[PDB]
Formats: structure tokens, sequence, C-alpha cells
């Protein structure tokens, strides 16, 4: 078992020094957005909260070392920084998870791509798509094996761009804006082109 | 057109090279004027401008200056969508 | 008979009901009255056989007080809660969007021990939400219900398991308190008795006994019966109480160094001090009953005691040995047996009162902590309760529970039955309950103890199967939280009028006979042997002298909804469950009518739901309008009732009350004077009764599809009114306040034609998709207009207007008339949220007719969507010219085992067309047991067939064979229930007769109108940039992993690629493809979806050097 | 986060209409004006996104100040003719 | 329910002229900054 791990560093061009960090990276803000919700409220991903804590502690240590605090306080600050970084990478792994309002644990980096939710199984292997609809089904006994009955409104919504093109090129609308306006109000000329 | 995807163990040098600036303040946005604070999270000098070709102080506000770093605030004038691809780092003691 | 009105409805019931159905809302109201404490509750408790009853608030306050600070020098206490009056009324709170609460006052006393002062006075504890007459809470103008929670009661539980290695039987016991460390004993495969204290490592129980103060002689004296006890004692290395104490302290608290006083006081505070270990009031009673301790004395101290620990050890040891009975010294004899935790003798019910009490306790604990913090920070002379009492935590906890707790739920207001069933819901989830992902088969299966307490039919069909149920009709809740059911005392084989309410564990010691057993007028059993249930819930024949209890009614086991399925006994459990669930989804219709055939419950339920208006006092009606009813009581008092008209319900269904009484009509207290949404003449009318033919028709009813006649559309038989509310708000912004205006930039003059002068839409207008409802505008600020826009404005001389349009527009696919508008302006009071200056609500109502795709269903779980609506001339018609209304396929019934619907159809046809049983040659044999009232009835006469006591097979056959003729003196339906139909299209008669009758079809709230949305392009996600989901937005359909597997199986590489890149998150590809489609060009090549880039730059974080090579 | 729509994502149809407006404007009305188009292009900056004051034309070319304004007024008047002012009258919104 | 966060003809042939500076840090790390021809280069800069 030990050789399984040791051989990886031996038979490669990488050193195990990477397990100790001297500079933690920061994700771009857009992936942790601070969006101004309607009415002036702000919604923030809790990830950027974790980061803040790290920085705070990392600042305090820099102060304590500067003025020569007793070794006990410096060691306590170093331990706190270690725990903060650990929770940033993986919250709740070692100790009790960090919680904000209420009692719900914060979502760490690992949680963003860990399980059923996240990115791998929720945003990479399968995703929501445009030009799609859904509706209840009923039996059509007069249909052929290769035919299906599509509601008028659903078909219009699905084919809106094609309908707009066929409206503008047939001189029903003078431009794309006029064709879109005509389709939204569903004037009679739309249904002739839809079929 | 990708040939292969290689994973490795990032070192301090790689992390520093990835970054466009060190984050050394926990501030995200000021309470009034709701704009990003300097040197903190969401900093424009590090992660890029919030608007397209508009620096913090507004000296440069048009596409013609694309690529120029404002000498008064340090914000590069580029697409606002660079804020989802610019990384920062924290140098911890 | 109970209701003065009592619309005529002959009943097939052959058994007289010895007990009247109790109040169906008692579970909520009685619990809430106990919580706050009311005079009627005090009187009931006194009469029940209790002295000095204590309410929930009083109990919590007594638990909190008295308090003394650390290093005690002065004390505080609370007492005497009081409620004065509700600030506002029900409908004022509903309209104004405020909670319906009343202020609470408690007298607080502060005492200085040094001098003996008393700063006693009243303190305002906050606004306590109050329960309405219907048993609901109005929070922020929304009606909510608190559902009772099923939870394992505190106590001591023993069990046994067969080992895998040795295959020995190993017995374990666990003590489960309300709060406190967990204590559990065990027996190992090495034949040793150990204990785990506070989830610590196992050790022999002898060390625990020694530490408790037992020398090595009393253990031998008491536990001399068993041999494993002696094995453990001999193997125990520790000697003396002091030796054991040190080891226990080291193990439990290895961190701090051991000491003498701390070691001595360790176990004392761990279990035997109420401030840190407390069995609930129920827990102490259960422990006493299990171990036979403190037999026959009031329970005041609930904390654990040293006697019960050794009692539990003795019980476990004896149970492992194999002894049946056991008696501890100073205690009564009790049996020795394991405990199944699914038995309702173990599972108890937290009512709304207890749920609120827990949150009050938490809030008071936080308040007490704050009081302790503030007590030793200011002077001890000029200190008063007000200064150091902060009421914020308790009100905050109360508000959090109602608005956040999973148990506090948004009321289901589809129809009165839905709301009634919601209030009688028993849930196993919620805090302290089960988890949907951690619930096996055993918990969700039906247990024999459920009989008469939890209905086995009514329960969710989906993943919540068996975790959520409904209270039975006659079930009652014991103050400890256990569910009791009534039974008739029978002695010497004679049924007696005495009725006793028994609990599951209490009835397990008796033999109960079913209600439907023959009995003479005297009461003595006619038969020699009777059917009964035994201890294990096993069914058996026994002699009539062995029975000591009897069921109150045949329908003791069913709930309210299940009680309204006629011919329930002829329907399979699955279909009965489906029908009961469906009954709660029926939407109200424009006009309602009661079923031809039903149970006797429809009446009572309708009154209990509280949607109908009942006269308070006997009198004579004075004035009857569509808006109010004025009644002059028998005395000089007169009362006016306000009728709700076109009021939107919680689910956008019209709630409309209309009078049924006439001017100058005498009415009695408890008599219905106005009908509710889904009621007709005081009964519950959820659907419509209509003519049905059972046959396949050209494949349009294939696979559960349904065909309807166009008449139901022309006559609005299945039409319903649906109302929706739209809200807009004008508030402040850093660029200036946004104003509600009638002028909007870049809008045609015709568009704003129906807008009021203020900018709000006019009442009575007909708004369609995209129409303006309220006009609003917001400041822009910076413009930086593009050069092309600047030139376009210059050539047209249009101002660069300061404001942008933000008007409220009708959502996609909506329509209907505007019926109501509400305006709140901060200027005229209107205490709106901070920053909001104007609030406008617009109500749009639309009338929906039955159409293709709408879902209908019966009362037997025969659901289906409408596939075809035919003109009247196409439907098959009776030989007299009458066309049928619905065609149901014949291939469903036999395989689904819901044959009860065929009997429903037969009896409905019998009811619609009157019947008369000839009695010239005596009475027919089949009609021997029919009551006289059923010998003959006129046309359109309603009937009642109670479940498990109703119309019988032969009676139904005879009634089919003895119907009256039609207007032409002929019978359309023969004695077998079938009739000869004519083909509407071809015109020739069908070769064989077809079953025809009347069925009660109800319209479920599943309409294609509100689930059709499609999408071509819409809003996207912030981070992943993928389309949003949901009909609320322009939701895109999810192309899940299984769909990708299917596409790979087909080998459709290109379709999959375009689905996953172009149509989801290829930001550049999306716009380029739209441009190509509009311009009529080839689709461009996809590339690099944004989600992969996000994943790459997320893995770059947490120090992984992910990179792409070439 | 699954319910907050992005308010900066490019709207497809709009992004099309604009490029049509830029296509139906730069082509027809610009070309029928011969060299009088140039002054309009610099005036509004639709050629490089650089609006220019009157003098910025006279700083190099020999045209004078008031003549440029007269040309601008004449072009403004004659380009509003319905025959050529109706095709561009649908992109105002 | 919607939120918000805090299109010009792209051209590569023509761009505003720029001049490149050069800075050394205490550790000997070299950095370059493109400034406009307006100059006004500060004596000290903040590096990455
Ligand atoms: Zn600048």
């Amino acid at each position: 078992k030990r050789l399984k791990v040791v051989a990886a560093f031996q038979q490669s061009g990488n050193s195990p020094m990477g397990m100790v960090l001297d500079a933690v990276p920061v994700i771009p803000p857009e992936l942790r957005p601070m969006v101004q919700l309607d009415g002036g409220r702000f919604a923030t991903s809790d990830l950027n909260d974790l980061y803040r804590r790290v920085i705070n502690r990392n600042n305090r240590l820099k102060r304590l070392i500067d003025l020569g605090a007793p070794e006990i306080i410096v060691n306590n600050e170093k331990r706190m920084l270690q725990e903060s970084v650990d929770a940033l990478f993986d919250n709740g792994r070692r100790g009790r998870p960090v919680t904000g309002p209420g009692n719900r644990p914060l979502k760490s980096l690992s949680d963003l791509l860990k399980g059923k939710q996240g990115r791998f199984r929720q945003n990479l292997l399968g995703k929501r798509v445009d030009y799609s609809g859904r509706s209840v089904i009923v039996v059509g006994p007069q249909l052929k094996l290769h035919q299906c009955g599509l509601p008028k409104l659903m078909a219009l919504e699905l084919f809106k761009p094609f309908v707009m093109k066929r409206l503008v090129d047939l001189n029903h609308a003078q431009n794309i804006k006029s064709a879109k306006r005509m389709v939204e109000r569903q004037r009679p000329q739309v249904w002739d082109v839809l079929e | 057109f990708f040939d292969e995807l290689r994973i490795g163990l990032a070192t301090a040098d790689d992390i520093r090279n990835w970054s466009y600036g060190e984050v050394k303040k926990p501030e995200t946005i000021n309470y009034r004027t709701l704009k990003p604070e300097k040197d903190g999270l969401f900093c424009e000098k590090i992660f890029g401008p919030t608007r397209d070709w508009e620096c913090y102080c507004g000296k440069y506000k048009r596409v013609r200056f694309k690529g120029i770093i404002c000498e008064r605030c340090g914000v590069e004038v580029t697409r606002a969508k660079v804020r989802r691809e610019r990384m920062g780092h924290i140098e911890l003691a | 008979n109970s209701v003065p009105g009592a619309p005529n409805r002959v009943s097939f019931a052959k058994l007289r009901e010895p007990l009247e159905v109790p109040g169906l809302l008692d579970v909520q109201t009685d619990s809430f009255e106990w919580l706050v404490g009311s005079d009627r509750w005090r009187q009931a408790a006194i009469d029940r056989g209790e002295e000095n009853p204590v309410g929930g608030l009083e109990e919590v306050l007594a638990e909190l007080s008295p308090i003394e600070d650390f290093s005690g020098s002065m004390s505080l206490s609370f007492s005497d809660p009081r409620f004065d009056e509700v600030k506002a009324s029900v409908d004022e709170c509903k309209d104004k969007d405020m909670t319906y609460a009343a202020p609470l006052f408690v007298t607080a006393e502060f005492i200085n021990n040094n001098t003996g002062e008393i700063k006693s006075q009243t303190v305002f504890m906050g606004d306590f939400p109050m329960m309405t007459e219907k048993g609901t809470f109005i929070i922020n103008g929304t009606e909510r219900v608190v559902v009772s929670q099923l939870v394992r009661s505190p106590g001591v539980y023993f069990d046994e398991t067969i080992d895998k290695s040795t295959e020995k039987t190993l017995h374990s016991v666990k003590v489960i308190p309300g709060r406190g460390a967990w204590l559990e004993f065990d027996v190992d495969k090495r034949d040793t008795v150990g204990v785990r204290i506070d989830r610590k490592r196992r050790q022999p129980v002898t060390v625990l006994l020694k530490a408790l103060g037992w020398t090595n002689e009393q253990i031998v004296e008491r536990f001399g019966f068993s041999e494993i006890m002696m094995g453990t004692l001999e193997k125990d290395t520790t000697s003396g109480t002091d030796e054991a104490l040190l080891d226990i302290y080291r193990k439990l608290r290895p961190g701090e160094p051991p000491t003498k006083e701390s070691a001595q006081t360790l176990l004392e505070n761990l279990f035997f001090k109420e401030k840190r270990y407390d069995l609930a009031r129920v827990g102490r009673y259960k422990v006493n009953k299990k171990l036979g301790l403190n037999a026959g004395k009031p329970i005041t101290s609930s904390t654990l005691t040293e006697e019960d620990v050794v009692a539990t050890i003795e019980y476990l040891v004896r149970l492992h040995e194999g002894q049946t009975s056991m008696t501890v010294p100073g205690g009564v004899e009790v049996p020795v047996e394991v405990d199944d935790i699914d038995h309702f003798g173990n599972r108890r019910l937290r009512t709304v009162g207890e749920l609120i009490q827990n949150q009050i306790r938490v809030g008071l604990s936080r308040m007490e902590r704050v009081v302790r913090e503030r007590m030793t920070t200011q002077d001890v002379e000029a200190i008063t309760p007000q200064t150091l009492i902060n009421i914020r935590p308790v009100v905050a906890a109360i508000k959090e529970f109602f608005g956040t707790s999973q148990l506090s739920q948004f009321m289901d207001q589809n129809n009165p039955l839905s709301g009634l069933t919601h209030k009688r819901r028993l849930s196993a989830l919620g805090p302290g309950g089960l988890s949907r992902e951690r619930a096996g088969l055993e918990v969700r299966d039906v247990h024999p103890s459920h009989y008469g307490r939890m209905c086995p039919i009514e329960t969710p069909e989906g993943p919540n199967i068996g975790l959520i149920g409904s209270l039975s009709v006659y079930a009652r809740v014991n103050p400890f939280g256990f569910i009791e059911t009534p039974y008739r005392k029978v002695e010497n084989g004679v049924v007696t009028d005495q009725i006793d309410y028994l609990t599951a564990d209490e009835e397990d010691r008796h033999v109960v006979a079913q209600a439907n057993s023959p009995t003479d007028e005297n009461g003595r059993f006619t038969e020699d042997r009777v059917m009964v249930r035994k201890k294990g819930g096993e069914v058996e024949f026994v002699s009539a002298d062995q029975v000591d209890y009897m069921d109150v009614s045949p329908r003791q086991m069913v709930s309210v909804a299940t009680a309204m399925i006629p011919f329930l006994e002829h329907d399979d459990a699955n279909r009965a469950l489906m029908g009961a669930n469906m009954q709660r989804q029926a939407v109200p219709l424009v006009r309602s009518e009661a079923p031809l055939v039903g149970t006797g419950m429809e009446l009572r339920a309708a009154i209990d739901a509280g949607d109908v208006v009942v006269a308070d006092k006997t009198g004579v009606i004075e004035e009857v309008s569509a808006d109010y009813i004025t009644v002059m009581a028998d005395d000089g008092t007169r009362q006016s009732y306000r009728l709700r008209k076109f009021a939107r319900s919680n689910h956008g269904t019209c709630a409309n009350q209309r009078p049924i009484v006439d001017a100058g009509q005498r009415v009695e207290a408890g008599q219905v004077i106005a009908d509710g949404p889904c009621t007709q003449n005081g009964e519950m009318a959820l659907g419509k009764n209509l003519l049905v033919a059972i046959m396949p028709w050209e494949g349009h009813n294939y696979e559960d599809a349904i065909i309807l006649s166009n008449r139901l559309v022309e006559e609005d038989v299945l039409t319903s009114i649906h109302i929706e509310e739209h809200e807009i708000d004008a508030r402040d912004t850093k660029l200036g306040a946004e104003e509600i205006t009638r002028d909007i930039p870049n809008v045609s003059d015709e568009v704003l034609a129906d807008l009021d002068e203020r900018g709000i839409v006019r009442i009575g207008a007909e708004v369609r998709d995209g129409d303006i409802l309220v006009g609003k505008v917001t400041p822009k600020g910076e413009t930086e207009l593009t050069p092309e826009e600047r030139l376009l404005r210059a050539i047209f001389g249009e101002k660069a207007r300061e404001v942008r349009d933000t008007s409220l527009k009708v959502p996609h696919g909506e329509s209907g008339k505007v019926i109501g508008i509400r305006v709140f302006s901060r200027e005229d009071d209107d205490e709106l949220p901070a920053g909001v200056n104007e609030l406008v609500r617009v109500y749009v109502a639309q009338k929906r007719k039955i159409s293709d795709g709408d879902k209908l269903a019966g009362r037997h779980g025969n659901k289906g969507v409408i596939g075809k609506i035919l003109p009247v001339e196409d439907m098959p018609f009776l030989p007299d010219g009458t066309p049928v209304d619905i065609i149901l396929n014949t291939h469903g019934v036999p395989r689904r085992m819901n044959i009860g619907q065929i009997l429903e159809t037969h009896l409905g046809w019998v009811a619609k067309a009157g019947w008369n049983i000839d009695v010239a040659a005596g009475v027919p044999d089949w009609a021997s047991k029919l009551p006289e009232e059923l010998y003959s009835a006129p046309a359109d006469s309603t009937v009642a067939t109670p479940v498990f006591d109703g119309a019988q097979e032969g009676e139904l056959a005879g009634l089919l064979g003895s119907t009256l003729p039609n207007r032409d003196g002929e019978v359309m339906v023969d004695a077998d229930g079938k009739s000869t139909l004519f083909d509407g299209r071809s015109g020739e008669p069908f070769p064989y007769p077809v079953t025809v009758g009347y069925m009660y079809i109800l319209k479920l709230h599943h309409l294609v109108d509100d689930k059709i949305h499609a999408r071509s392009t819409g809003p996207y996600s912030m981070i992943t940039q993928q389309p949003l989901g949901g009909k609320a937005q322009f939701g895109g359909q999810r192309f899940g992993e299984m769909e990708c597997w299917a596409m790979q199986a087909y080998g459709a590489a290109y379709t999959l690629q375009e689905l996953l890149t172009i149509k989801s998150d290829d930001t550049v590809g999306r716009v380029k493809v739209y441009e190509a489609i509009v311009k009529g060009e080839n689709i461009p090549e996809p590339g690099i979806p944004e989600s992969f880039k996000v994943l790459l730059k997320e893995l770059q974080s947490l120090c992984l050097n992910v990179e792409v090579l070439s | 986060g699954d319910f907050i729509e992005d308010s900066e994502a490019v709207v497809a149809v709009d992004a099309v209409s604009f490029t049509l407006l830029q296509d139906q404007l730069q082509s027809v009305l610009e070309t029928l004006s011969e060299r009088e188009a140039g002054v309009v292009r610099l005036r509004f900056g639709l050629t490089d996104g650089q609006p220019r004051t009157l003098d910025e034309i006279g700083q190099v070319y020999g045209v004078t100040r008031e003549r440029i304004r007269q040309i601008e007024s004449k072009t403004m008047s004659k380009l509003r003719h319905p025959s050529r002012s109706q095709v561009l009258r649908d992109y105002l919104d | 329910l919607r939120g918000s966060r805090l299109y010009e003809t792209d051209r590569n042939h023509d761009l505003a002229p720029r001049q490149v500076a050069r800075y050394r840090t205490d550790n000997g790390e070299e950095f370059d900054v493109p400034f406009a021809d307006d100059a006004e280069i500060p004596g000290t800069w903040l590096c990455r």
C-alpha cells in the first residue's frame, strides 16, 4: 500500500511538495457572483464568505508575528488559519461543518462538484436545452405510425424563428422586429405560414 | 480541437502565475455606491473591469483604448466577461 | 338528524349508530385551547378526573422560573400568562396582509435576597398567533395548517437480535429521553453485560453499579438469579466504588484531569438532575408502566432516578434468561417482553400545541440566557424586570417556526374536503422525525394497532407512501399524545350502552368483536361464535362469552375521505387509495349538485370543513341578498352574516358562497343558510352526476382516455372559474424613486387604451397575453447610446428619455377579465415594507370549460384524460333518443379490481329513474331486509350506501329489476343493467346490449391550460449560462443523462452534440445559430460549452494543475 | 441560484435586429448621399465609434465650420423624406 | 424573480497607440505595463 503511493512520485517529474501550500488561489468573482436581487436585496454565494474568513485570519497572523506575540497566540492563529483553509477546500470533513445563518452548512469548493448535484452530473452529463416544450398526451387513433399531433401554440413557439423568416420573406412583415411583433400577437397571417 | 487533458499537482509557483493580483482585503463592495472595493474581493484591478472598456475612474471609456492599463486606477480596458476567467491568489504567512 | 336542515337521502344502512360522529376539527382546536389555556378546557379537565390542571404556557413558564444568577444573590421569576383581545379580525388580516395574533402579558417578579424586595409587574411578551374557528393560522395574510407529527415516545425499549458469528440471541435496551445523554445496556456474545454511557466505549455494567454506590455484596444479593451477572462481576478488575469512579471519569471525560468532587458529582448531574436530563411527562409515565414503578401516584418529577437504572438492568437480565414475568422490590408485577417501536402504544403524536410549546421553550431558554448575561452587569438596587428582559428571542422563534417549519404548511384550498383532510393529517417527517431517504419498508407498512386510529387507505402514492396518513373518524388524542378509539363495553355476551376510549396497548389486553355482528333487540349475540381481533391483531372465531369489547361502527377504520367512497368494500386497496387521494384534487364548478348515490358522510363533512354558513341561533330570516344574510333570532337579538363572493383561494380556485334560505323562513341553530364552493344544500358536491356507457368506442378511449359529449361544454356542466393575482410595487432607488405612471416610453397610443388615469388597468377590461396591467417607470442614469441609435433618434427628433419602462405585463398564456384592484400608498398609512412607496394588486378571473387533455376521475381511482369531445349527434343514444354523456372503456375495470364503480353505475341509474317494489304477493325474498322507506322512491331520489353497511348484491339486482318506466311507459335498461344503444354515426343499433347508468365524475386540478409552455429562447443561468427551468420562467426541458444514453444507443452523434452545446450553453453558438436560422443559412459548427470551462477553472482552484494540450 | 436569470446575456433576436439595422443603414442611405455621407459618419461616429466635433473635420480638411453645419442641416432635412425615412422607421424601439 | 450583475464593433487594425514600461520588484521580478502615449508614468506600481 505504501509503495502504491511512493512510486507515483518516484516514477514521475513531480515532487510531493505540492501537498503543502504557500499561496491559495482565488476563483474569479463571476463564478461566485454578488447579484443585486430585485428590490435592492443582495444574494451572494457562500463560497466568497469562506474566502473572507481565510483572509481575515491570514491578516491577523501577519499582525501577531509583526509585534512579537507569545508563541501560544501565534500557534493558535496558525491552527485557525489551517482550519479555515481546510473548511474552504472541504467543509465538514475533519470537524463540525461551518454554518452561517440558521444551521445549514456552507457549500465548499468540493461540494460544488461532488455528488448528484454540482457540475459533473447536473451541468455536464445532461442539461436544459432551448427549442423544447412539454405537454399532456392524448390518444390519436387516426394518426399514422409516423405522425404526431402538435398543439398550435407549441408549434408556433418552437418554430418562431422559422415563422419570422417566412413572414419577412413573403412580405407579411417588413423586418424581423415586425415579424416578431406579429408572431407575439398571433395575427391570422402567422398560422398560414406555420403549416 | 483537443488532444488530451492532463491533471497534475499545482505548486505555489503555478498558483502565483495563474493570478493577476494578490487579494489582501476581505471587502467585497462598499455599502453606498455599490461598487467593488480596491484590493479586495471583486476588485476590478485584479479581475478586470465590470463594464466593457470602462476603467474604475472612467478616464478610458471607449473601445479604441483596448489593451491599455489606466495609469490612474490600473484597470485594464477589455471585455467585461474577462471577470469569469481572471484568477487571484492569497499569500498566506 | 343532527342537522336541522337534513336534506332527504334514504339510506341502505341496517345497523343503528350507537355513537355520533365527533367534531372533525377537535384535534387542532382542543390542542390549541390546552396550549393557551381556556375556561372550557379547565372545566373539561376537571370533569375528566383531574385537579389543578396546568396549561402549556403555564407549564413552560413554571419550568423556566425561578432563576438565580451564578453565585446567587438575587432572583427572577415569571407567572400568570394572560391574553386580552385580538388586535384585528379574520378578514381584515387576510386582506391587509398581517398576522392574526393577540398580545400576551406575563407578570414578572424580581427579588433581591439581600433586602427582600419585590419588583413585581406585568411585561408584554409579544404577539402570540391565535387559532381561528376553522383551526388555521393566518400568518402574513396566508392561511396555514400545523400538521400533527408522529414520533417515537420517550421510554425504555428492549429488543433482541441473532448474532452472525455465534448465532446467539443478544439483547439490548436503550433509554430515550426528551433531552439528555443516551444510556443503553447490552449483552455480548461473550456472555457479559455492558453499558454505553453518552455514546462512549462499552464496559461491564458492574463498574457503573459500583460507582453508583453499591458494594460487592448487594450486587450478589440482588442479581443472584442470573449467571452472566456473576461472570461480569468476577471478570471485573475494578474493586471499590472509588476505583470505578476514576475509570468512569477518565473514560467519559478523558480531557480534564480527574478529581474527587467532580467524579462524585459526575453521574448525578448526568442523569438525575432535571436541568440537564429530563424525560418528558409522557416519558416518566411510559418508564413507570414498563417497569412497574410508582404505581398509583401523581407524576411530578420526570428526571431519571437511581432505582430505574437497576430496574432496567434486572429487566434486561431476566429477559435474556427467558423469564416471562418480573417484579422489582417495591413495585407491581409486570410482564417481560421485547418492544416493537411501530406499535402506537410506543409512537405518540405531537399536536400543534406541543409543536408551538417546544419553540416557546427554546425562545424562553434564549431569553433566560440573555437575562443571566444582563443580571450581573448593572446595579442591584435600581434594577427592574423590563431592563433585563428581552422579548425578541421568543417572538423570533415563534415567527421562525410558523414561516420556516416543515410542519407548518400552506393550506390546501382546492375544496372543503381538501382543507378538512389537511387538518387531520399525521406526518412522520419534520424535525425529530424520519427522513425520506432513511425510511425502510418496516416503518411505512400497515400495523395492526392502526385499526381505528390511522386509516390504512388514505396515504400518498409517491415516495411518501406510508409516511403520511390521516386520522380516523372516531379517533381521539390522549393528552400524552397517544391516539384512543372508542369501543362498546360488552359483558356476558350482551352489548351495553357504555362506551370506553382505549389505547392500542390497552386494547391489546382485550378481545374486540366487529360491529357488523348479529344482535337481538335485547343486545345478546344471536350467533354462537363471533369474529374478533386478538392481542397480535390476529382474526379469530370465539365464543360469544369471550368478547369483552365491540366496535362502535363498521366504519371505525376509515378516514373522512375514505368514508365517502360508495361500495368501498368492493374496491381493491390500491384503487381505493387512488380515489381517496383524487377526491382532494376536485376543483369547484360554476354550479354544484350532490351525487345520486353516496355515503352519509358528505353532509357532516361539509359542515365540519366550515365553508358553509350555519345559523348561530334559532330565528326567522329577515333579509336575503347575494352579499349578506340578516336573521332575527327568536329573542330580540339579530345577526348579519357576510358571504364571500368570488374570493381567490390558496390555489387560485373560486370560493363563492350563496344563500339557500328565503325571506320569512324559520331557521334553527346549526342549520345551513348558505352553500360553500363545493356544496349543494348543505352536502358535499365535488363533481357532477352524468350518464355513462361502458364500451370501447373506435379507439378514442384507448388506454384510459375518455370521450365527452359536447353538451357538457354547451351547458357549462364541467366549467370552473379560476382567479389569479398579480402584484407590482413601486419603491425607492439610488437614482430616484420609481413612479406609477400612465405614460410609458415607446408605446403605441392604442396599447394604453384601457389604463386608468393613475396608470392601473380598468376594472372590467379583458386583458390578454402581454397586455399592460400597471404602468411603471424607473430612472436610467447613464445612457451611452450607440451611434446608430443616436442617428435614428436624430432623424426622428425623439428625446433620450430619462426613464425606462418596467410596467407589469400579463404573463405568457394568461387571459380573463379584471375583477378587482387593490392599492396601498405609503402616504395614506399603508405600512408597507421599508423602501416601498406603492403596492398594486390586480385580480384576473377566467372561466375554463372542459377541453381535450383535462383530467377527470371517479371515486374509485378510475382517472383519465379527455381525448375526444363529440357533438351530441355522434354519441350513442338510448332507444328513446337520450344521448350518453361519457364513454368509459370496458378493458379497465376487471384488471384494476375496482368493480365497485359498476355497482355505483347501477345504483345511480336506479336512483335517477324511480323504483317501486311490488308487494302484492307479500314482500320479495331479496327485499326481505330492506327498510320500508326503500320499498318505493320517486325519480331523481338520492340514496345513501354507507361503507361496509349499505346496498347488498341481491338488493341492487332487484332494484334494477324493479325500476319505473320513462315518459313513454317503457324501460330503457333491462334487469341486467344493460340497454340497447344506437350508433350515432352509422345509425344502426349496436349488435349487443351495453351497460348504461349514472356516474359521479369529478374534475381534477390537472388542466392542460396551465401546463403547455414551450420555449425557443429565454433567460439563462448566471454561472452555467444554461436555460432556466420551470413554467414560471421560459423554462427549458432537461435533456437528462438517460436521454444521452438513448442518443448514444441510436448513434445520433450530431443531434446529441447540438443538444449539449448549441442549444444549452454555447454562448457564441446560440446567437450565431439564431442569426443563421433567421437569415436562412447553414448551422455553424459548435464548440466548447461554457460548463466545461467553468469546471476547468473550478478545478484550477483547490490546487489542481488541469490543462489542455495539443 | 437556479432561479436568478442573467440580465446581461446577449438576447439573440435583438442581437440580430441590430446587425440588420447596421446593415440596412450603412448600405442604402449612406451610399445614396455620395460624399455627404462622410460628414454624417464622423458626426455620429458610426464608422469607428468616435463622435467628432465640427472642428475635428476642419483641422485637416479645408471645409469651414459653418459650412459643415449647413451640410448637416441639409442632410438631416432631406434624409427624413418618407420614401427613405419609412424603411428605418421600424427600428426606433 | 430575476437578478442583475454589477456591443460595439470590434476592430484589430486600428487601436490607440501605447508604450510599454518596465518595473523591477524587491525580488528581481520583471513586469511590463502598457500605458497610453499620454505617459504620466508613476514612479511606483503595484505588481501581480
Ligand atoms: Zn482609470
